[PDB]
């Protein structure tokens, strides 16, 4: 745990008695690196990287190591980890140095024969079971496809993170007995984001429960619909559940009254018991928590950025450098794709490891800093540092 | 010499002198400002409004980043733990360049492929200027919104050097200055609500 | 009908598309111009006093 | 045919160099900038050169998005092309190259600060890192608008 | 068809609710800049001066809903099914002129007046009265921009 | 198929996890007790949010290429 | 349209109602800040001179009101099918108040700064710098007349 | 008759009327100002010379009653069908006196101010400086001049 | 012949012109910016001639790609040539002289000062030439693009 | 005349024979003056040194006789009825040697003032000198070579 | 000496203007107009910047 408290404590030292945040750093700091790093060769070129300062931890540590050499010594647990849920991550986005794995049976079916050169498509004759199916390779619309699964996946991903940073302020608030917490901040808080940016993630997750061609119905846009849930009410493009209609107009009824009952219960429980010091803490906390729903969850959405772009950057070096040996038989071309495998193997471990893993890791630590820790870490404390 | 003022002058002569010229000849409407906004294809409009909407609000970014972070490292030599205190200041000069992501996520799904015959119908049209001053809009707003909360971040730097009682209290105009980049965003999201795809 | 014959909507399209780069570009020439290299620091003197 | 003029390969052949004339051009700003404070700061104390050479290698990333995007632009122009197509790669590249340029800027300058204000104070690097990894993504979101732009090319064209 | 009503005029009607907005939030934004640069500079001297010295911050935010209001005004007459002639097209580019340029210099006057009160203030403490009276006289300017525009919006819309 | 089997694979995950947090060690126990259950919840969700959106496509691939073999 | 009457003719009028008040507002807000600076800088040691010496912020605030004036005089003629005759006189009448009030404004600014700053030094300076303002404010005045006598003829004996 | 009188014949008209108050209200406030910044300099220790030095502020005042009755007279000739003549000698009516009135404001600006400061400490300087001042008075004059003399003739024989 | 019109062979001699004289004038700054600094710190350190001689030899390389790119544009043009060639030829040109001119800026400043600081302490030497590689591979992607477009000139040109 | 070779054909090879001298005038002018003061500085006090530096002066009066051998081989090619193939590569010679030499003389003159003024306190950095002199005499080089490889094309089968 | 070389510059363009003056005609060619509009600038600019220096 002492290169995640380490890490955690670089931003803040906490507050005598109050949760923790280095405890959930050490899964989510490394799973979140992992989205935006999804390949299952280069997490293994990680892995062996990190075990190469595991396997010889006593040798290490009674030497100079030198502000880079100790960096990565003192994270290498971090890197072991990263490493392994890079595995992961690459596995269910099924790119292996951008090739595809081909491991179980497709479900999705070419037609019968064609002419060389025909737009034909594919015929969907089942569900794949773990990950991306392999059929998605080249197919001239595979980032049609394969950045509307990214894109949601993000959204469910920060949703669920900042849903249960949020629930430490209630476990906080129920240790240090301080009930108008609970009933000043907590609760509309907790109603204002779930009420909208929670039913979001519903309606994500049902639209892909439901056969929009074998019933009959066209499938509405999501952003559509978020949009004029604010700026057009009442009206409904394409009807998603039966009775969508009274449940936008309750849903933004809900989340305009709890505007009025945060900013305004917290500062009255002080007066009649305003005095300036609370009433304007407390107004600079309504208007900080709001604007921060729709900016943090917006945040997310570097999770499929990064993502696409190692995924974009680690596809044109491979059909750049060694794709171009391959159309060499003779005896020129060994020597050929010795050069141009070398060539590939440096840029793909230098460039695309190296300075794509750390550009991946500071954005993983930001969303810790910012995002996840603006709703339960109070801030300033005193370290410990005994004589 | 001021040879930059030198070209404005003779580009406003030959203007003038240009135009002076179609008056007194008598084809002063051969000047059809109405005509090139018909003839010129929507997919000009829609894709400058979707390029400097991105390139303008990547641009602010950019430019509060450095105006902030000039100033955070040089006032963290003496004082080195208002690094990790003012990220939050990059913070909101960062998410000015999301906003014009977004903006160019919902505006490219409307580039769909128009026929020969209707084309420069009313809705197609339409379509491409409400994203051209769409994209413009959201993108000068957020040029506009992330050098000022670069230059509040930056004051703000330097107040929290010289007392760390001083940075809750100018982070307040910096909740200020990041509305506007969020109004511009509604205002860009509502200029083309209405508009349709290019069928 | 037409726009013009010389002026047409095909030419100014292009026109309008390379004044904008060349705006551009120019404005990022001068930017690059007023770039300076703070010579005290690559260089010593003597000072006795000192 | 009206519809896929002789034109139209104008704005992608002025869209596929637009995305590396741009970047470079940021790039050498960034490297110029970042190098020049490099040579100041290790004058005095040398035993931090291969440490501060990060914002010239980060600013070197800027130029390969836009030979990532010309390159993937190029792979798309033909004679018989629309103008659908043509302002699609116009649009591209004029992205990757507005976004590229100004990420190489705020890199040469905050790395220009970092490298200098790293001799004095030694804390200042993970500062430094943590200001530049924030300047690198913003050509990471004209890359990203720029791809995501291109995947309509040449689908449903006549 | 119509002769009134040709299809280039919402080109007009979407450069009202752009001028509107942009010129609104750059005078907004150097209302807000430039005050709060005394404010934070009184800071090291007198801090317990601060919470009053908000004032011009607050008088410079009403400036871009003064521009929002007149922008979703604006487009809210604007639909690819109604007529919209170039009289109302030309009524919104001066409209969306009026609000810009007024509230662009009252954010300009708010920023100069706020920024020599707040220095000027911590030697005097009954300069204060005399700073809400010129920040008064100058946000009315924006105020007269958003009546003309209200007025040549309810005139050409109909 | 079968939406159903995400159901499936919750319950036996969430059966999983309420069985490991009464057999989890005592010596590092709140860490054993908060990295394990908390992977298996973050594997389960990308799992989940990867079998839909395969569910029922709206797309499918073209690859106009294709040799005819 | 009509040959007298063109589509395009309620343009200029367009041109002539925003620059009204667009104008004025810029030498309003000139004149404004460069006396509001006097005025803070001077009462720091005279603080009883504050109510006194706010008499350059108020000449400079009746230029806004002439171009309101003529903003809503000219905007309550605009129509869609008026003549270029109504348009041309509303855009001269438009740019007359406009720049004679820019003109105004700049010299409201400076003398009101140079004798906010000089009367703290002597009590008889004030209605000396009184008497200068009213010559730097009837330039906007003279302006307003002209857009006036303009306005008068705008829809007279049109068809 | 559209050969003679064409349609957009008063459009120069109508800048000929709004140019001669423009520019003459530009040269007025120039005179005004940096002449009214001398005697907020030079009746703080003098202030008993504050009428005599006024007199460069009120010579600067004429040159915008040129430019109203240049302004009013053009004012009542326009039309919606006259002439190209007419329209072009209502412009050159309109440029003359206002930019006469400008450099003739200039002038007066520049040599009322260091008369007014050098007529401290030199009592027998004020008679020399209304000498000059005449003489950047009749500039404005002679702007005036020819403006109200190309007026005469902006409807004289024309058909 | 509406794909080969007269005017076609304009963009062509117009690229071939701009490959060479944007390199040769990114590369006349180059050499320039750093033989002033050459030749200022050899009056004292005459040894260290051929040593910091490299970022000439670095800014003299520019000029060779801009070479390389106007002869083979050159060995295409003809009279009756079509105006994608046309549009083609002149982006590789564009693309590589203004990527070389960006470069040899970096190439120029890097070793003006990289010259003078490598005569105080002599480890930054290698630091230069570790920053030099950095700003010389902006005109190598510039090269790849331009040549990658000329190798599409001509294959289905009708 | 005709389709493919019009009568403004020969416009553009009078624009390419004369910018093919004229910015290599510009270039070793600049090499000349630039640095002809820094010897004129030096051989002050170090007078049998003189014949040493006049090496710049020669190296910046070779890029004038480039020009001079592109503007007549581009002269003996000019005709009444040439193309605008022939046109546009005459304009494309001129415009690369024009500009590729001004390059090479700004690079000769700056580095040669400062060589010049250098390698008379250190009489080892004469080699030096010349060698960066060298390095940019072939810019002008290249520029010829490719005008050379234009004017080389020009006629083929050009009809 | 370089006040006497500096006014050899503009016998120069005495004679090339002499000499184009003498090829003027109401009725020549577009060919014989663009060879003398070449031929002034070329000695024109020349010499200008052979003054400057």
């Amino acid at each position: 745990t002492a290169g995640f408290q380490s890490i955690c404590d670089c931003y803040g030292i906490a507050q005598y008695r109050e949760i923790n945040a280095g405890l959930p750093t050490i899964v989510t700091f490394p799973f979140m690196f992992a989205i935006m790093f999804g390949d299952m060769g280069h997490g293994f070129l990680m892995t062996l990287a990190a075990l190469s300062l595991v396997l010889n931890e006593k040798k290490i540590n009674k030497m100079k190591r030198g502000e880079i050499f100790d960096m990565a010594f003192t994270g290498r647990y971090i890197i072991l980890l990263m490493g392994v849920f890079s595995m992961y991550t690459g596995f269910l986005y099924n790119d292996i140095f951008s090739k595809t794995m081909t491991i179980f049976k497709s479900g999705w079916k070419w037609p019968d024969h064609w002419k060389k050169g025909e737009s034909i498509t594919a015929t969907s004759v089942g569900t794949y079971p773990i990950g991306l199916d392999w059929a998605w390779h080249g197919t001239e619309n595979a980032l049609l496809f394969s950045n509307s699964y990214k894109m949601k996946l993000s959204i469910l991903m920060g949703f669920i993170h900042m849903t249960y940073s949020y629930f430490f302020s209630l476990a906080n608030h129920l240790y240090f007995n301080s009930m108008i917490d609970i009933i000043g901040n907590f609760i509309p808080g907790l109603l204002f984001m779930q009420g909208i940016f929670g039913y979001l993630s519903v309606c994500i997750v049902y639209k892909w429960a439901v056969d929009w061609v074998k019933d009959g119905k066209p499938a509405p846009g999501l952003l559509n619909m978020l949009i004029n849930m604010f700026l057009s009410p009442g009206t409904i493009d394409d009807e998603l559940y039966p009775h969508q209609a009274k449940v936008q107009v309750f849903l933004l009824l809900m989340a305009l009254v709890c505007i009025p009952w945060l900013l305004l219960v917290k500062p009255l429980h002080f007066k009649f018991t305003d005095f300036g010091d609370i009433m304007i803490h407390q107004v600079i906390h309504t208007i900080e928590f709001c604007l921060n729903c729709v900016s943090h969850t917006a945040s997310y959405l570097r999770l499929w950025a990064l993502s696409l772009a190692h995924a974009q950057l680690s596809s044109v070096l491979w059909t750049m450098t060694i794709q171009i040996a391959f159309g060499f038989r003779g005896f020129v071309g060994v020597f050929m794709t010795v050069a141009l495998f070398a060539m590939w193997f440096a840029l793909t471990c230098a460039v695309l490891v190296l300075m794509e893993g750390t550009s991946a890791m500071l954005h993983s630590l930001r969303l810790h800093w910012v995002e996840s820790m603006s709703k339960f870490f109070v801030g300033e404390g005193l370290p410990y540092e005994p004589f | 010499f001021s040879f930059s003022h030198f070209l404005y002058y003779l580009v406003l002569i030959v203007v003038i002198v240009y135009g002076l010229y179609k008056l007194f000849t008598g084809h002063g409407s051969d000047i059809n400002f109405g005509k090139f906004l018909l003839r010129t294809s929507p997919y000009m409009w829609a894709n400058l409004g979707i390029a400097l909407c991105v390139g303008l609000s990547v641009v602010g970014a950019a430019w509060g980043i450095f105006i902030t972070g000039s100033s955070m490292i040089g006032a963290g030599v003496r004082a080195p733990r208002i690094t990790t205190k003012n990220l939050i200041s990059i913070i909101f000069c960062e998410v000015v360049a999301i906003y014009g992501l977004i903006i160019a996520i919902v505006f490219s799904s409307k580039l769909t492929v128009a026929t020969a015959e209707n084309m420069y119908s009313k809705s197609n049209l339409y379509t491409g200027y409400s994203l051209f001053w769409a994209g413009i809009t959201v993108g000068a707003s957020n040029l506009i919104c992330g050098i000022a909360v670069g230059i509040t971040g930056a004051t703000a730097a330097i107040s929290d050097a010289a007392d760390s009682a001083l940075f809750v209290k100018i982070l307040v105009i910096e909740i200020f200055g990041s509305i506007l980049g969020l109004l511009g965003l509604i205002v860009g999201l509502l200029m083309a609500g209405k508009a349709s795809e290019f069928q | 009908d037409i726009l013009s014959s010389i002026w047409t909507e095909g030419l100014l399209m292009c026109l309008i598309v390379s004044a904008l780069l060349l705006f551009i570009l120019i404005v990022a020439l001068s930017w690059i111009s007023n770039l300076d290299i703070t010579y005290g620091a690559l260089e010593k003197s003597t000072n006795p006093i000192k | 045919t009206e519809l896929c003029p002789v034109y139209a390969p104008f704005f992608g052949a002025i869209g596929c160099a637009s995305a590396i004339i741009f970047t470079s051009l940021g790039a050498a700003y960034g490297t110029a900038k970042s190098g020049v404070g490099i040579c100041a700061t290790c004058v005095l104390r040398p035993d931090l050169l291969f440490k501060n050479i990060v914002p010239v290698i980060m600013a070197g990333i800027i130029a390969i998005y836009g030979l990532v995007v010309s390159v993937l632009v190029c792979y798309s122009l033909g004679q018989k092309q629309a103008l659908y197509t043509g302002f699609i790669q116009l649009g591209a590249g004029l992205s990757v190259g507005l976004s590229g340029l100004a990420a190489g800027f705020a890199i040469g300058i905050v790395g220009d600060a970092g490298v200098r204000g790293s001799s004095q104070q030694p804390r200042l690097f993970v500062g430094m890192i943590l200001i530049l990894i924030f300047a690198e993504v913003l050509g990471l979101y004209g890359l990203i608008v720029a791809l995501l732009l291109n995947s309509r090319a040449t689908q449903d064209v006549v | 068809s119509n002769i009134y009503a040709p299809l280039y005029a919402p080109f007009f009607g979407f450069a009202g609710c752009a001028a509107a907005m942009v010129l609104s939030c750059l005078g907004a934004a150097i209302g807000t800049a430039k005050s709060g640069i005394g404010i934070a500079g009184i800071g090291t001297f007198k801090p317990e001066l601060i919470m009053k010295s908000l004032i011009p911050v607050v008088m410079s935010g009403i400036l871009a809903i003064y521009g929002l209001v007149v922008a979703v005004l604006i487009a809210g007459n604007l639909s690819p099914t109604e007529d919209y002639t170039l009289f109302n097209g030309f009524m919104h580019l001066s409209c969306g002129l009026c609000v810009g340029f007024a509230c662009l210099s009252s954010g300009y006057a708010i920023g100069m007046v706020g920024d020599v009160g707040v220095r000027k203030y911590m030697h005097q403490p009954r300069l204060f009265v005399g700073i809400v009276l010129i920040l008064i006289f100058s946000e009315v300017l924006g105020l007269y921009g958003m009546i003309v525009a209200l007025i040549l919006n309810t005139r050409g819309s109909e | 198929s079968s939406f159903y089997t995400v159901v499936g694979v919750f319950i036996v995950v969430s059966a999983m996890s309420v069985l490991f947090w009464i057999m989890a060690p005592k010596n590092n126990q709140a860490v054993w007790r908060s990295t394990v259950i908390l992977t298996l919840a973050m594997m389960f969700l990308m799992w989940a949010i990867t079998f839909l959106c395969q569910l029922h496509p709206l797309v499918a691939p073209r690859r106009s290429d294709l040799r005819p073999e």
